[PDB]
This record gives C-alpha cells, structure tokens and sequence, in this order.
C-alpha cells in the first residue's frame, strides 16, 4: 500500500463536518492532492497542497504534515452535492508516478425534519408483468437491507432534492416478478421503524 | 533532497 | 551556526557531437555530498559524503529520476535559448543553475535562491521575496512570462521553505561529526628575500573548515591592502581549505608589520608578527 | 481539457479496440488508468513525451504509442472479460509549463463477454404514483423501472412536457446485477421523480422515462432471430390521471 | 558570451617533506567556459592517475576544479601542471614551488 486512506463510507449530516485523512510512505513526496469523483463520472482535482499547514478555499480545507507523513482534508458545512468518493494523490516529481489511494466515500445526509416512514404499492401505466413497492419518506438512521433470495430485487436508499417547498425525502424501491409477493412481504428482513405507515 | 519541478526556459 | 545547502547544475552542447555534458553537484555548506556526471560510468546520483550514503534504495531512484529530469530541462533549454538569441548550430554554449536554502543558528528559513544563467551571465533570478522575478534582458522577459504562467515560483517557494530546510536539517543530524565540526586555521609565516631591498613576507593559513577566512596585513594600525597579494581559498583535497596572504616589504619595519586572522574555528582572532 | 472516445463498448471476447485520448495543453505526460471496485485506479502505461512510452502495473493485453504529444491511444488486440473495466485517460505536464495538474478524461466504460447473444436492450416501464401517497404526503412519486439489460451502459432522463427535468428526481448511482452469481448477470435500474398532486392531477402533463441503451454497432453480425440489441433509446411514459 | 582564463594553483595538501607521501594539487579557477584540458606533470612525463573533483561554479558563475594526484616530493624531481582553455594562445605550464 503506497498510499492509504481512511475507510469508508463516511455518513456525515448536512451541515456538519466531513474529515478526510490519508497516509504516505516516501518521505521525498512534494506535491499533494485531493480530487472528488462522483459515482459514474471522473476524478476531479479539488485540492493543491504543497507546503505545511492549512489551505482554506471555500469550504475546503487541507492539511499536510509532512514529518507524520499525513495529508487531510476537511469539508466544512457539508451538502448533499458533496457526496462522492475523494480521492488522495501523492508525487515526489515531475517524472514520478502520481499515487492514488483507493479513495474514501463519504455520504452526506439529508436532514429531514419529522419523518413518515410508508410503504406505498405501484401499479403500471401500459403493460408490464410486475408491480413496485416504495418504502419513502423514512428516517436517515434507516438502514434498508439486502435482497431476499433470487426473486425479491430491492434497492438502495437514495436522496430526491425537491426544489419546490425545500422538501427532501430517502427512497427506496423493492419489486418481484411473481406475485406472492405484497408490500408487507417486501420488507420483512429489513430493520425499519414501528411507526411505518402500510396502506392497502 | 532535489526540487522536484524543474520546467523549460 | 548559519547552514546553507545548495545544488549546482551545469550543462554544455557538443555540437556535432551528440547529446549536451550535464554535471549536478550538491553541497552543504563547503561540503560535497552527491554529484551526477552524465559522462561518468554509473548514469546514477552519486554519494559523496560518508553521511549520505545510509540513505536508502528509494532516495537513490528518487535523486537519479530527478536528475535526469534536470538534465533534459537543461537539454531542451540549450535548444531554445540558441532560438531566443537566434545563434548558430555551430556553437557550443552553456547553461548553469543554483538553487538552494540557507538557515540560522535555530536551524528555521533564512532565505532561498534559484539563479540561472546562459552563457556565464545572468539570464534569470528567483527575487528576494520568492515570488518574483529578474529577467536579464528582452530574450529573458519570455521565460518570465512562460514561469508565471506555470507557477514556478510558487512552486519553488514551496521547495525553497519546506523541502529545502527539511531535508537539510536532516542532512545536518545525520552528518553531525562531519558537518558541525570546526576547523581552525594552522597558522604559520615565512619570509623570502630577493635581492636585499625588498622581503616579502608571507602569513599562511592551512588546514581550515569551512572555507570562509579574512587575511589583512597592517602597518602597525592601519591596514596595508594597498600591497597585499591575497590567493584565492585553495581546496586541500581532505575536505580542508588553504590560503596566503604576502606584502613586499622594505628591510627594516617586518617587526610593525602584523597579519590579521579571523575564522569562526578561532576564539578570538589571531595576530602574527614575523620574529 | 482532456477528452476521450468512446463513452462505453461492447466487445465479444478476441476482438480488438482502440481507446482515443487527446489532450488541448501541451502536457508532455499523459497516462492510462483502469478503476475496478475492488482495487481503485491501476495505471496501464504511461509516457513522458512524444515518441516515447513505458508500462504501468497492469500493462498485459494492451498497447500504447505516441506519436504527437497530443494524442495517447491505447489499443487492446484480443479482449478478454478481465478487461471490463472504467478506463481514465489522464494528462499532466511533465516539464512543460502552464498549471502544475494531472487532469483526468471523461472515461470510457467497457465490458467484455464471451457471447455477445448476452447483449439485451432494457425494458423500460414507467410506475404511477399512490393514491394513498397522494391523500397522505400531498406529494406524487413516479418511478420508472429499466430491467433486463447487459451491459449495464445506460444513461436514464426524465422528460415532463417534452423538456428534462432535474428537480423532483433521484436515480440509483449504478445498475443492479438480476441473477447476481452468473458473470453475464443481466441488470436493472430504478429512478424517482416527485412532483406534487396538484400537478399529477392535471391530465395536460405528460411524464416521460427515457433510458439510452449503448449496444451493437451497424457493423456487427446477428444471427439470433431476436430483435439485434443495437444502441437504441427505450421510452415509458405516463399521462397525468384526471382524479 | 562570457570568456575567462583560468587562475592556477599548483601547490601540495601538506606541507612537503622529501621522501613522504603527499597529494600534489593542480586548482584551476575562475575560468569560462568550462571545457578545458589538466594535466600533472612529472620532469616533463605525463601522469596518469590524476583525479579530479566535479565541475562546480562561484557566484560570478565561474567554474573550478580540483586535480589531484599521490606524490612523493623529492629535491630533483620537477612537478607542473598543463593547463589548456581556448583563451590561451598556447598551453600554461605552472611548475611546483613548495613555498607556495
């Protein structure tokens, strides 16, 4: 390992601080930086540090102590724009290989105020050969869960930024393509709150 | 320890 | 004390005569501690200090990749100055840089350089402030303008601060002995005649580290350089320095004529009177 | 910046590929990376300058030149599955001036299989809001569903009115394996759009779902008696209920 | 561009004792450009195992240059250093004095 970082993934709330750490091995390294990629698209470069302390810009600020062989970056007043996988990158020269580090992931909570957790059935608008539950509007301590055998397909919680009435809402989708299957038996192995609304 | 950008005149 | 460490870079064209000689050198303070030569046998960054070579395997890959991303800065620099100042292919010509860092008796920044010249004058300088720079005349105004546009200065501020000092701080504890210790001067006169009219007098100062020393001659008082053949600081070969100091003097007044020594390896500073 | 071609490609096992890299700066040093889930960014070869290339740690099955500085192709000859990956052009100066920066390309996702018979445009179905949704929150959610597709090379837009729309929607960040234990598991994609019920009740709007499927070119053969999964758009829609 | 002769030094790294081993040292300084041709004589003859250090400057971006070679100083055996460089019409030879 060239370079290391922290863990992952990172669930901070809007608002609040995100702080990034990463660790070198060559002591000859002079150059440090920091990129940001959004899922499905590419590295971009968001931080240059090249001497030790802080450099502030914006909401970023990084760190570099060189004697510890520690580069770090924090996110102050996080957004949920700001989730995505950053990563480290260490140089010793012009010809040296850039370093990347396998990258941490940091997820930024909505905060909802008052949630209510429900379970919604969908039917198709033409033809097709399966229905859909719906589990939104939940709780950002919700955890949805993995799927049940081959036959329950269920999704992971996403975000929807409503720019409306400032609504923001976590969503997730579980469907089957036989039907021995409702919305109550979609959701049965998955810790979800006792206030859940199940309306049919 | 060298500098490690050296760039054309 | 005050500790600089400071590398020097020197390329020249064979025209004719394939790629340009590059020669690297690095020193703290009169100290030599890696060379590269790039007609020497190894093609590597080379130790020249006892203290330098407990470095590991990676300082070594690290320091050569880096020299020889020098070497060609240089190479491509010879090219296009020749094209700046619109000579010929038929000439040789010379490129040289400096850089470096010096520090205090704390061991924190003094100040860094980066000098670089074309043909043994100045072509251009890193300012006093890092952040700026000399050109020399109108063909060293485009390299200034192509720097700023690559950050160099920056760039080197940041090594210049950062890098630089770290790794001579480094430099200084792992070669304690060597580069710490003070050489005093061994001191010594001698006198030759010529023809029984003249004498010259000579003071001598050998075996001394670091290089910097200060020989005056005196009239009893007042100072007789207006006389004084001074020789340049003379390398020994052993890490050591030499130098000499003579007046042509008239057979009568070699009792009132005293020579002045001062270096940082002497308490307090030497007086010597022929006898 | 750095631009590269293609965005995504579908190769049968043993058939050659040429991914471009061209780069606007005068970099002199420009790379080739391939991302994978398990192991981050692995560099392929690289090159210090024009005329001149080297290779990186995973350097086998493909191949690299340089004739100007500009331009950095990286050519497979014989494509093996392992090569489905992301792959990022990367551009840095070297020792040439202008910002001291490694830029990254776009990428091109690329799979590899061993029968291109596996390659299934999605099918796309557009879901209604709740009724009780509607009566509960005041809100209307939307969700469309692409299943059946391999590889999983789809780019999905909503379209209210004829215009796209970004505000009411959240998309999965990447495509579900159906049958998650086969290699040439088939995938499926779920996205949301929220708009409010006194906006769903009006029966002028029309939603629209608009998956883009990168399949077979023109040129490739198809002997199956299915319907040839080229590079098509795949469309659901909704009416807006009178209720 | 900027030519400059070189000063030459020719002189031991000790004191000179007959029959004791020394270093004899040829310094050449001052000089530009820094192609230039050293050698250590001995009663005329060429010697070859003659060292030299790496080629650095001064501030004034003047090259020096250190060649070296294991000696011992006899009272008949004549020392000198050739030293050729394109501002001399003719090579420079400086002969050994001790007490210098």
């Amino acid at each position: 390992k060239e370079v290391e970082q922290n863990s992952g993934p990172l669930s901070v709330p809007e608002g609040a601080i995100a702080s990034l750490n990463c660790t070198y091995s060559d002591r000859g390294s002079q150059s440090f930086f920091w990129y940001r990629q959004y899922s499905g698209k590419s590295p971009e470069l968001i931080m240059s540090i090249y001497s030790n302390g802080d450099k502030e810009d914006g909401r970023f600020t990084a760190q570099l102590n060189k004697a510890s062989q520690y580069v770090s970056l924090l996110i102050r007043d996080s957004q949920p724009s700001d989730s995505a996988t950053y990563l480290c990158a260490v140089t010793t020269d012009s010809w040296g290989k850039l370093q990347f580090g396998a990258g941490t992931q940091v997820v930024v909570t909505p905060d909802i105020q008052n949630p209510d957790p429900a379970v919604y059935q969908l039917r198709d608008s033409k033809s097709s050969d399966k229905s859909v539950c719906l589990f939104t509007d939940f709780d950002s301590q919700t955890n949805v869960s993995q799927s049940k055998d081959s036959d329950v397909y269920i999704t992971d919680k996403t975000v929807l930024d409503m720019r409306s009435m400032d609504f923001k809402s976590n969503s997730a989708v579980a469907w089957s393509n036989k039907s021995d299957f409702a919305c109550a038996n979609a959701f049965n192995n998955s810790i979800i709150p006792e206030d859940t609304f199940f309306p049919s | 320890l060298l500098f490690g950008k050296p760039v054309y005149v | 004390g005050s500790h600089s460490m400071r590398y020097f870079f020197t390329s020249v064209s064979r025209p004719g005569r394939g790629e340009p000689r590059f020669i690297a050198v690095g020193y703290v303070d009169d100290t030599q501690f890696v060379r590269f030569d790039s007609d020497a046998a190894s093609q590597r960054m080379e130790p020249r200090a006892p203290w330098i070579e407990q470095e590991g395997p990676e300082y070594w890959d690290g320091e050569t990749r880096k020299v020889k991303a020098h070497s060609q800065t240089h190479r491509v620099d010879l090219g296009t100055l020749r094209g700046y100042y619109n000579q010929s292919e038929a000439g040789s010509h010379t490129v040289q840089r400096m850089y470096g860092c010096d520090v205090g008796s704390d061991w924190r920044f003094l100040r860094g350089y980066h000098q670089y010249a074309y043909d043994g004058k100045d072509y251009i300088a890193l300012k006093e402030d890092l952040r700026s720079w000399t050109a020399a005349d109108m063909a060293a105004q485009t390299t200034k303008h192509k720097w700023e546009a690559a950050h160099v200065a920056e760039q080197l501020r940041a090594y210049l601060e950062g890098t630089c000092v770290e790794w001579l701080r480094r430099y200084l504890e792992n070669g304690k002995e060597t580069l710490q210790r003070t050489d005093a001067p061994k001191t010594h006169m001698t006198h030759h005649a010529v023809s029984d009219h003249e004498a010259t007098l000579r003071c001598w100062a050998l075996s001394f580290y670091p290089a910097e020393i200060t020989l005056t001659w005196q009239r009893d008082g007042e100072d007789q350089t207006q006389d004084t053949e001074l020789v340049e600081t003379r390398p020994a070969g052993d890490g050591t320095f030499q130098k000499w100091a003579a007046v042509v003097v008239p057979s009568g007044q070699e009792q009132r004529y005293t020579c002045h020594v001062q270096h940082e390896g002497l308490p307090k500073p030497l007086t010597l009177r022929w006898e | 910046g750095v631009t590269q071609t293609p965005k995504f490609q579908v190769l049968k096992t043993g058939q050659s590929m040429t991914l471009q890299c061209a780069q606007d700066m005068n970099h002199e040093y420009m790379s080739w990376y391939r991302q994978d889930p398990g192991m981050g960014l692995r560099l392929i070869h690289y090159s210090v300058g024009a005329g001149i290339t080297d290779q990186g740690e995973v350097p086998n099955g493909y191949n690299v030149s340089r004739s100007t500085t500009e331009d950095f192709p990286l050519r497979l000859l014989s494509a093996a599955p392992s090569q489905t990956s992301v792959y990022f052009c990367a551009s840095r100066p070297g020792l040439a001036g202008g910002r001291p920066e490694q830029y990254f390309g776009p990428g091109t996702r690329l799979t590899v299989t061993e029968d291109l018979k596996n390659v299934f445009p999605p099918e796309v179905a557009v879901f209604e809001p709740s009724e009780a949704e509607i009566s509960h929150t005041q809100k209307a959610t939307l969700v469309c569903l692409a299943t059946g597709f391999y590889p999983d090379h789809v780019e999905l837009s909503w379209w209210v009115n004829g215009k796209e729309v970004h505000s009411g929607v959240s998309t999965d960040p990447q495509p579900l394996k159906e049958q998650p234990a086969l290699n040439d598991s088939r995938y499926a994609l779920s996205s949301r759009l929220r708009v409010s019920a006194t906006f769903w009740q009006n029966p002028r709007n029309h939603f629209r779902c608009q998956v883009q499927f990168y399949g077979l070119s023109e040129n490739d053969e198809w002997t199956q008696d299915r319907a040839k999964p080229v590079t098509q758009i795949v469309s659901a829609e909704a009416w807006g209920r009178a209720d | 561009m900027i030519q400059r002769t070189p000063k030459i030094q020719v002189y031991s790294r000790h004191p000179a004792e007959n029959g004791k081993s020394n270093f004899l040292n040829c310094y050449v300084s001052g000089f530009h450009p820094s192609d230039i041709e050293v050698d250590l004589l001995k009663n005329g003859e060429r010697i070859e195992k003659v060292e030299h250090s790496d080629l650095s400057f001064s501030k004034d971006w003047s090259f020096y240059l250190l060649y070296y070679t294991e000696f011992t100083p006899t009272e008949k055996d004549e020392y000198a250093c050739r030293v050729n460089h394109v501002t001399l019409s003719q090579p420079k030879i400086v002969k050994w004095d001790r007490d210098m």
